[PDB]
């Protein structure tokens, strides 16, 4: 079944207060694993599951010696973006890089990404074909082709094809107990009081795992009139939650259907009031 | 792993 | 450069128990600049051992994190989350609801 590994990156400048602050963040499919953050005394990469300390000092040291390499450069982004957009100095600003790859079932590459924004925004992206970038924008486009000369696509082409699969292989080994469960939800559905003429039925989602999950109302068996959904959330304990209100007529409850699709689920379940 | 930027903006 | 209003929901690990120990969650998302103060608080007065995930974003690029505290509901204690953001032009306190 699919899986994917993924780095999150960010660095904001604090200027007059020192240094950009720089982290970054990996995960595999739903599941934290690994930071770095600059903020500390002596800044290491460092584990975030149980499953990775057991990774010996080269691990540590090489990550660690990368995630000091991009530093420099996400102090130099900072600095050239800033002039390209011929924005006010000061001011904080934050570049941020999302990379990594996805697996089928396959152990073949399925998707690789490349992808950074600056100040929250898209500013360049290598394309699903690995040759091609798509800038944002006219200031990205500078970019694009220092990028095109270097040849860059191809050499994180190598990477996303090779050690970003390659590792994302390890890790689901080394984690292989939690990050391959498949934790099905838990579903209820809660009555409260709304006025004299209606109220609102509350369908909950506890427990699941991956974050991955439909939540719906339907009725008549027809799908659904406001519905609050809120944003599926984390436990805090490795699974999520996740809960979809409707107000309701008092006396018509029983017309309308809670619905939950999640891969942990046999069957899709139905709950009714 | 991590892979660093490989060149400039 | 465009500025995005944290969501936040308040809610339990589990679902709550009068006199039961349980996580009070304070997950905060969708929000630019990455810059935030989050507190959590019980009765309007500061938990002052509150844990933070390390700050992530998401596909859109926006930020996202979770503050966690234990606590034990009762009838009368109430709990909240209050946050400071640049987008806000006041602080936002949300009262965590047994019913969410």
């Amino acid at each position: 079944g699919p899986h994917s590994l993924r780095y999150f990156v960010t660095a904001v400048s604090r200027p007059g207060l020192g240094e950009p602050r720089f982290i970054a963040v990996g995960y595999v499919d739903d599941t934290q694993f690994v930071r770095f953050d600059s903020d500390a005394d002596n800044p290491r990469f460092e584990p975030r599951a149980p499953w990775m300390e057991q990774e010996g000092p080269e691990y540590w040291e090489e990550q660690t010696q990368r995630a000091k390499s991009d530093e420099q450069w996400f102090r130099v982004s900072l600095r050239t973006a800033q002039r390209y957009y011929n924005q006010s100095k000061g001011g904080s600003h934050t570049f941020q890089r999302m990379f990594g790859c996805d697996v089928g079932s396959d152990w073949r590459l399925l998707r690789g990404y490349q992808q950074f924004a600056y100040d929250g925004r898209d500013y360049i992206a290598l394309n699903e074909d690995l040759k091609t970038w798509t800038a944002a924008d006219t200031a990205a486009l500078i970019t694009r082709r220092k990028w095109e000369q270097a040849g860059d696509a191809e050499y994180y082409r190598a990477y996303l094809e090779g050690e970003c699969v390659e590792w994302l292989r390890r890790y689901l080994e080394l984690g292989n107990e939690t990050l391959l469960r498949t934790d099905s939800p838990k579903a209820h559905v809660t009555y409260h009081p709304r006025s004299q003429v209606d109220v609102t039925l509350r369908c909950w989602a506890l427990g699941f795992y991956p974050a991955d999950i439909t939540l719906t109302w339907q009725l008549n068996g027809e799908d659904l009139q406001d519905m609050e959904l809120v944003e599926t959330r984390p436990a805090g304990d490795g699974t999520f939650q996740k809960w979809a209100a409707v107000v309701v007529p008092l006396g018509k409850e029983q017309n309308y259907t809670c619905h939950v699709h999640h891969k942990g689920l046999p069957e899709p379940l139905t709950l009714r009031w | 792993k991590y892979r660093q930027v490989a060149s400039h903006v | 450069m465009i500025q995005k209003t944290p969501q936040i929901q308040v809610y339990s690990r589990h679902p709550p128990e009068n006199g039961k120990p349980n996580i009070l969650n304070c997950y905060v998302t969708q929000f630019h600049p990455p810059h935030i103060e989050i507190q959590m608080l019980k009765n309007g007065k500061k938990i002052p051992k509150v844990e933070m995930s390390d700050m992530s974003f998401s596909k859109d690029w926006s930020f996202y994190i979770l503050a966690h505290t234990e606590f034990t509901p009762t009838e009368t204690d109430t709990y909240a989350c209050r946050v400071k953001h640049d987008s806000m032009a006041e602080p936002k306190t949300v009262y965590w609801d047994r019913d969410m």
